[PDB]
């Protein structure tokens, strides 16, 4: 399997932008990110499938966020932009080593996952 | 079976399918009589009845040990089923299910919890100790000159050893029930007791299998004589309503050399649920058998039934489909229940064809869906597909 | 796997009403998402009503609208639908149906089952 880090996090403000990154120990796939908050549970943020080269987000970011990848770095991008108090949580990166296809919007998907990024926007 | 194509999203569903679908764990006590093994003693040197009686003893030993850790250490299914063994565990409930098969091998026992379970009674081993071996074993004497004594003995007590050693290896736990655990009428039996309507449970006793395949057993104790364990095994309660699988490739399209690409991220097993729409992500949480699907409760997914209207309209508004997009069109073939859908795209020769014939037809690019009765094989570039 | 056998219809006067039903021997219909189309002389077969499985919300054509309505019969077990005020237009062979994806919501989409069909004449 591959062991992933992440990086990029922070406290911002209402309104402002964060760019994370996350790195892959050896060839990923499926590469993306979730969201756990504070009390509540872990949500599909955005991902990027490089078998089909084709890229997804959740209802509740897109307009506001993008993903992006580099292939020979093995590496995921997210820039997000205007984040509300509502995003405030903790990103985990994610990444299936590859093989048969399944959606990107579910957990179960992807068999590597990273310890977290703290997102936390207030005043 | 239907298997509608659909061109907006390059996609297929497959209906017709007839659910069975888990609602409930019945709850099978069965209480296994060793008889008073532990009073006899062979004190002649080695014999085959010997040998039996201390594999009989050693086993009833080992058990007595795997329960103690088994209770040092409980200090959804195995949840539920080790919430309902705690239950079992009291005392009260113990006497109150040896004293329910006190007349008979089966009988309906009622928790404090409510809860409606089915007790029985596996006393063969218990009758052959007590009205036998008991008799023969004359003065610590057991190298008798009876050999059909040693082989019934062998014979009756197979199943506590094989019981002994499958709750031993697991710990008090196991993951399958064996045929040592319950048998095919036994688990028949149980079906039959189920709290749900007649419909289920033919359905149920036509699948035996599938039934045990999902259910588990979980070792109570061993209280004197008797070996005290529980079956659970999976009740489906709604059946026969409506299932339907989605399958999608990439659909890509072209303006002014700037492609754009769609894929479904929504593919995989759906069932109505009784009102509630669940989703299976991966095919492997479903099995066909015959017109009937059977879905794994456990690793299903609600989903709104706006979601269905992804299968109408994907660029609908009532609902937030889940789609993925691009700009590098790919080529793939997606096998479908009754088909399958091609996406061919530049760089790619696809093409389908038959068993006898060979080659049948060049395939456009774009996408494309295939019937089984159309081709037998689908092709892009080196890598062949066979249709159902 | 399921056999939809519709009943119920036959010859009415201008205003009569009837009551026509759409049934599974052996199989609920209780969680189908079910339609009532119908196919009249000279015209293209239309769907004129609807009842989801989820929460039983109908639809109805306005050609019928007000006139006509859906609803789960005999122990949730079968579908009816009552028709009132009918005109000669209304003359038509009324099919029962499954519907795609077990979803009802605007005009109806054919499904895996559909019946044979039962006549409802105007004079
Ligand atoms: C052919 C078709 O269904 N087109 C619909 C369109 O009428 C609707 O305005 C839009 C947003 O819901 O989704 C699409
Ligand atoms: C068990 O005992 C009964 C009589 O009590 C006898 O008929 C039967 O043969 C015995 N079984 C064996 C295996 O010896």
């Amino acid at each position: 399997q591959v062991q992933l880090q992440e990086s990029g996090g922070g406290s911002v403000q209402p309104g402002d932008s964060l760019r994370l990154s996350c790195a892959a120990s050896g060839r990923t796939n499926l590469m993306g990110w979730f969201r756990q908050a504070p009390g509540k549970e872990r949500d599909f943020v955005a991902a990027i499938r490089w078998s089909t080269r084709t890229t997804g987000y959740a209802d509740s970011v897109k307009g506001r966020f993008s993903i992006s990848r580099d292939n020979a770095k093995n590496t995921v991008y997210l820039q997000m932009n205007s984040l509300q108090p509502e995003d405030t949580a903790v990103y985990y990166c994610a990444a299936d080593v590859g093989g048969s296809y399944s959606s990107m919007y579910y957990a179960r998907n992807y068999d590597a996952w990273g310890q977290g990024t703290q997102v936390t926007v207030s005043s | 079976l239907k298997e509608s194509y659909l061109e907006e999203s390059c996609s297929t569903i497959t209906e017709g399918y007839l659910s069975v679908l888990r609602t409930g764990w019945y709850t099978n006590v069965f209480t296994l009589e060793v008889g008073d093994v532990e009073n006899l003693t062979c004190a002649d040197g080695p014999s085959l009845i010997k040998t039996e009686l201390d594999l009989t003893k050693s086993a009833l030993r080992e058990l007595r040990t795997v329960s103690a850790d088994q209770l040092a250490r409980e200090e959804a299914a195995v949840t539920a089923g080790v919430a309902i063994a705690k239950t079992i565990r009291l005392e009260s409930e113990v006497t109150a299910i040896k004293n329910a098969l006190k007349k008979t091998n089966e009988a309906v026992s009622t928790l404090g919890n409510g809860v409606r379970v089915l007790a029985t009674a596996v006393r063969e081993l218990k009758d052959f100790v007590s009205k036998n071996l008991t008799r023969a074993i004359n003065k610590n004497k057991c190298d008798i000159p009876d050999l059909k004594m040693a082989v019934s003995f062998s014979q009756f007590n197979r199943r506590f050893l094989n019981v002994v050693r499958q709750f031993s290896d697991n710990a008090g736990i196991t993951p399958a029930i064996s045929l040592d655990l319950m048998t095919d009428a036994e688990l028949a039996r149980a079906v039959s007791n189920m709290p749900t309507s007649a419909g289920q449970i033919k359905l149920m006793l036509e699948n035996r299998a599938m039934v045990r395949r999902k259910g588990f057993g979980i070792l109570i104790g061993v209280y004197g004589s008797s070996v005290i364990y529980m079956v659970q095994l999976p009740i489906f309660g709604v059946i026969d309503t409506p299932c339907w699988i989605v399958k999608a490739a990439p659909s890509c399209s072209e303006k002014k050399g700037n492609y754009a690409c769609l894929l479904r991220e929504d593919q995989g097993w759906y069932c109505q649920n009784a009102g509630s729409t669940v989703y299976y992500p991966n095919e492997k949480d479903c099995e066909t058998r015959g017109d009937h699907v059977f879905c794994d409760t456990a690793a299903g997914i609600n989903v709104a039934e706006q979601s269905k209207e992804c299968n109408i309209n994907i660029s609908t508004t009532n609902y937030p489909c889940k789609v993925s997009t691009g700009r590098h069109p790919i080529s793939m073939v997606a096998l479908s229940p009754l088909g399958a859908l091609v996406a061919c795209y530049k760089g790619v020769s696809c093409s389908i064809g038959s068993n006898r014939v060979g080659i049948i037809k060049q395939l456009n690019k774009g996408c494309s869906y295939i019937t089984n009765q159309d081709a037998d094989t689908v092709t892009i570039d080196n890598t062949v597909y066979q249709l159902s």
